[PDB]
């Protein structure tokens, strides 16, 4: 079925970089933007950024420019998000879900939305814990 | 770094006052005025140049205006 | 009422041929519309807003420079290089320096030297885009009638009043109709698409100050730009403008921060229009709008009313405006209910023979049975006059005299039309109403001529215009044919005239 | 970067109640809002796309409405499997903002 | 605020490189280049103007250079 | 040992502004701050009517006189031929190493 | 010697006296009397609002 | 709601100067003239003066010419009254209330009035006691 | 400066009485007068703007009238929460003058 499956939880040191995978199943991999969304335990959701699995272009929030990098793998149908310059604030759970009308690249704002804007695919999530 | 697009090239003519219009409609003239105050000999030099072109006694004044407005700005 | 002494008001008398009056609204002025019936309405433009934005290029200014690396090579050992060049945050130039035994290594001669400096930015313009959708013009409709000393003050219930209406038009839903309860419902077919030729104008944010500039201006600025990728090391292209690599006479090469260029960009912006922000809404305070105007559904609300009994007293000294009307503010004690105002403008006590053209058509008090306050606006004739109310014993009569004659108002309207042609030409002909083969053909000829004028004379400053205008007015007295001299003299006169009407 | 206030912070009701949630954006997001319920640490349950529409597979006890900037989510009948943390999400201008959250508790 | 004294008016000619000489010896030319790229019709307009002055067929080119360097800079 | 002729301030810091609003044909406005020299003024004319709190129509002659201040000035220090120096160097060929040049 | 911030360069004097910015004729004790004040702060009027 | 809130009571020495604040809430701060009115305990009310919160212009009574100064703060929406050359006569309670018809700059009498002419926003008042 | 005399100095009446207050200006203030009642040291209660008009929120037992220079305030029914000090205020020419005051006492 249509499903995104992530890697396991990771424990990293402050100042290092973590890499979280996001593999697709059940749909054409180059047809849905993969959005990455963090969630601290004592806080709600927060959108990290967006990659297109076609062409590998990125965009992200103002709180993380320069700290986040998103790569793709069209062969294995996988999305890699590498978060660098880790701190104790980055201990969170990371999510990755679609959102369609993902024809060419970037974002696609004013055209259509909804129908798993990015609701469906999320799977198990990835706990990332930054400590010593 | 020389921010060469003066926006007076593409000024908007709407019914409000513009961004610097009040200080804009004198600035090139007083720049030429300060330049000819600081370099008075180029007036005599440009007269000797412009007298050699045109041979019409009314094109001479046109070449004077041309040279004496080239020399402050496009110089 | 919302057009009182605004000094750029234009009122149109008559809409004849099918109740269809077109109007050129702008933020700089307002339009009073009157007719034989269908009461006088003041139509405006107030706030051009733009909702959603799109980030075109970003330009740095205040650059911070560090790490300054440098590497030289012996005069035939190749080009200079250092690992820092693979970082692409850093600025690099390669100069030729000397080299000898007293320099280090080499044969003798000239060898390459690169120096590289970190480039980091602090102040930048965001440079957002405007598309001709996405905008809403706010138009305030205001009816002369039962209202006193208004023009702003308490707008939330004043919008709920029957005298006013706000009309938020947009190219999603143009051609809007506003309800004026009792007065009717005024329709308007505005064209928000052809307002200022947007998508040529970028919205531009320095710190808290905001301009509207041309895209043909904004691309050509030689500062380091960013683009749109909002990612880490914003990779500033250029980054060569804002630094300068200065060496010695022959030896060592140093970097130079060229410094904050923020005031130089302010002096480069001499010609843009200001704007503001409300949260995300880019509020533009300039701009115009063409609008057909349906006066179909207007009632006067006061045809079948009586005439007020007595206690007329006007309170505030009839107050001549700029050229305009006389704006008399009156107060009705002792009245019974919604009775009409008898008012007129008579020359003397001879048949009272009214010659005024009051513009406040069918003035009506509310009821109050008490101190209710009306505005009245009357044209008087240019000689002696009396503003007269006609009803009552010792009714109330006031004397009046103007300034200037009929031909003075003709020249004043001529220079008003001259400014109407100077700003916004190719739609000044659609300020006046119905045109069949006169106004449409004049607009078409002015369209061709203004299009050719803008195509061959762009990049025309004020002083440029004056220079070229004086040059062509000199050539108008020159050689021959009486036609090309006439074309040249007319074109130079147009140049000098459009230079004078802007600044004056 | 539009700030999206979600009212209230947390609620509690018994089985079979009607409950409403409010989300107010500081700017105009006209119909671009959607709604999540998230069970803690789990794959969530789907509520609303486009601020008024249900998805196939969602039970019809959930509904959403809202026109200008104020948006109302509505559960007609509360059930014991509807305890979750409730979120609302902007669509416009793309610093995509979520609400703070709305927790429920079974009485 | 228009800081009109360009110091190239009074440049010093000493054996070292100057303050901005490397970026100075191209700037007026590329300013005129960008201006004639943005306003191409004024070339045809200035040709029609300059063809009416001089009647010499070599003074025409001189008036062309004069007008087309007035129009970007002192404009 | 150089002295300081004219400086220049290339930034500004404005505050406090000021204001006038003398209704038309009620004269010129006072604003005590314009008597003091830290403040800057350009008196302008404003069209008014029944809206703006006036009985008569015309121009009102206001000026906001705002307080000029400065940060990061630039100095223009002057020199005369006094207190000047050259430090010339003499290096006779003779016989020296490579490390002694 | 023209000095802006930790960097200095030679300046021909006619150029220097032809700059339109404020003057600060002698020295820097306290805050001075700034002369000519009009190259900087610029305030204008449109639509007869403030 | 529409409300003016002042500072607490102050005790000052004769010959000194006192400063009383007046902060606005619930309305546009640059739309209502702030009038300052004193009240001795053994006397009625007495109008001290008027500031416009737009543009900061002042006017005051004949009994205080040169003794009173009124400043504004548009950011914090606050009005400061500084009364200098304090005497034992200045021991009073000071009030500040808004004058509806604040279009431009400070006067406006022959135009409209009333509807909290000033009445409604003054709040708690400020006791100012001048002694040793 | 427009001296504004307020008559009388102080009064006393029982609950449910009608009472009238007079304010006379030395000059013509035609309808520019206002009316306060102030409880001692407290936020006051609102009576009259423009010498004849009540404000919303004011109970209708208060009324005001007056045309030339003499102005009459009128309480129709005195109540125990109407004990206050009563003031009248000029509006014209702006050395804005208040009356001396009018105190009441509950019998
Ligand atoms: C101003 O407000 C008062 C009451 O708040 C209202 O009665 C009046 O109509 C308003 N002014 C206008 C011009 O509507
Ligand atoms: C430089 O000269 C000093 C003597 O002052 C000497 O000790 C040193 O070795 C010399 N260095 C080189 C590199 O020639």
């Amino acid at each position: 079925e249509v499903q995104l499956v992530q890697s396991g939880p990771d424990v990293e040191k402050p100042g290092a970089s973590v890499k979280v995978s996001c593999k697709a199943s059940g749909y054409t991999f180059t047809s849905n933007y993969i959005h990455w969304v963090r969630q601290a335990p004592g806080q709600g959701l927060e959108w990290m950024g967006v990659i297109n699995p076609r062409g590998g272009s990125t965009a992200s929030a103002q709180k993380f420019q320069g700290r986040i990098t998103m790569t793709r793998d069209t062969s294995t149908s996988t999305v890699y998000m590498e978060l660098s310059s880790l701190r104790s604030d980055d201990t969170a759970v990371y999510y990755c879900a679609r959102g369609g009308r993902a024809l060419f690249y970037d974002s696609y704002t004013t055209p259509r939305d909804g129908g798993s804007w990015w609701f469906d695919p999320w799977g198990q999530g990835s706990l990332v814990t930054v400590s010593s | 770094a020389v921010t060469l697009p003066s926006h007076s090239t593409r000024k908007l003519q709407t019914r409000s006052q513009t961004w610097l219009e009040s200080r804009e409609y004198t600035k090139h003239l007083i720049r030429v005025e300060n330049w000819i105050f600081r370099n008075p000999g180029f007036a005599l030099a440009a007269a000797a140049i412009a007298w050699l072109l045109g041979s019409s006694t009314s094109q001479k004044v046109i070449y004077l205006v041309m040279i004496l407005l080239i020399a402050p700005a496009y110089s | 009422i919302r057009c009182i002494g605004v000094s750029n008001r234009d009122f149109v008398e008559g809409m004849s041929g099918g109740t269809w009056v077109d109007v050129v609204l702008e933020h700089g002025g307002c339009v009073t519309v009157m007719a034989q019936d269908k009461p006088t309405v003041d139509i405006e433009l107030v706030t051009t807003t733009v909702s959603n934005m799109a980030e075109v290029r970003s330009y740095c200014y205040e650059a911070s420079i560090s790490d300054m690396a440098s590497d030289s090579r012996c005069p035939t050992q190749g080009e200079a290089y250092l690992d820092k060049q693979s970082d692409t945050q850093y600025v690099c130039k390669r100069t030729l320096v000397d080299r000898g035994w007293g320099n280090g290594c080499g044969l003798f001669g000239k060898g390459s030297l690169v120096t590289c400096a970190k480039f980091a930015c602090s102040k930048k313009m965001t440079g957002k885009s405007i598309q001709p959708e996405n905008l809403e013009y706010r138009i305030m409709l205001s009816v002369h009638g039962s209202q006193h000393s208004g023009m702003i003050v308490n707008d939330t219930g004043h919008e709920t009043d029957e005298n006013r209406a706000k009309v938020e038009i947009t190219p999603n839903s143009p051609r809007a109709e506003a309800t004026l309860g009792g007065f009717g419902s005024l329709g308007l077919d505005c064209e928000p698409r052809t307002g200022l030729d947007f998508s040529d104008l970028y919205y531009l944010t320095m710190n808290n100050k905001h301009w509207l500039v041309h895209k043909e201006w904004f691309h050509d600025i030689p500062l380091p730009w960013h683009a749109g990728a909002d990612t880490g090391t914003p990779h500033w292209n250029n980054k060569e403008a804002l630094v300068e690599f200065k060496d010695a006479h022959a030896k060592r090469q140093t970097v130079v921060v060229l410094g904050s260029q923020e005031g130089a960009v302010h002096t480069a912006l001499a010609g843009a229009l200001e704007a503001e922000m409300d949260g995300a809404k880019g509020r533009l305070s300039s701009g115009h709008l063409k609008c057909r105007l349906k006066m179909d559904k207007l009632r006067l609300k006061g045809v079948s009313y009586s005439l007020c009994t007595a206690a007329f007293t006007f309170t505030k000294i009839p107050a001549e405006t700029l050229h305009g009307t006389v704006t008399v503010e009156v107060q009705y004690a002792g009245t019974d209910g919604p009775c009409k105002v008898p008012a007129q403008m008579a020359v003397d006590m001879q048949t009272l023979t009214p010659v005024g053209r009051l513009i406040t058509a069918n003035p009506v008090i509310t009821e109050s049975t008490e101190n209710s306050k009306m505005m009245l606006e009357l044209d008087p004739p240019f000689g002696d006059s009396y503003i007269v109310i006609g009803v009552g014993e010792k009714k109330i009569t006031h004397h009046w005299h103007r300034s200037g004659s009929t031909i003075g108002k003709a020249f004043e309207a001529t220079v008003r039309g001259a400014k109407r042609m100077a700003v916004l030409g190719d739609t000044a002909w659609d300020f006046g109403s119905v045109g069949g083969a006169l106004n449409s053909l004049g607009k078409g000829i002015h369209q061709i001529f203004g299009a050719a004028f803008k195509s061959l004379f762009g990049g025309m400053s004020w002083f440029s215009q004056i220079l070229i205008g004086t040059l062509l007015m000199w050539l108008g007295l020159n050689t021959k044919n009486g036609s090309i001299s006439l074309m040249c003299l007319a074109l130079g006169g147009v140049l000098i005239f459009l230079s004078t009407a802007v600044s004056a | 970067d539009i700030q999206l206030t979600q009212s209230p912070s947390s609620l509690s009701a018994s089985v079979g109640d009607r409950v409403t949630f409010t989300c107010q954006a500081s700017q105009d997001i006209r119909k671009y809002l959607n709604w999540y319920q998230q069970k803690p640490g789990k794959a969530p349950k789907l509520l609303i796309y486009d601020a008024s529409n249900l998805k196939t597979g969602v039970p019809s006890r959930f509904s959403g409405s809202g026109s200008g900037t104020d948006f109302t989510f509505t559960i007609s009948s509360l059930q014991p499997e509807d305890v979750a943390t409730y979120y609302c999400q902007q669509f416009d201008d793309l610093p995509i903002t979520f609400g703070q959250g709305t927790r429920l508790q079974i009485k």
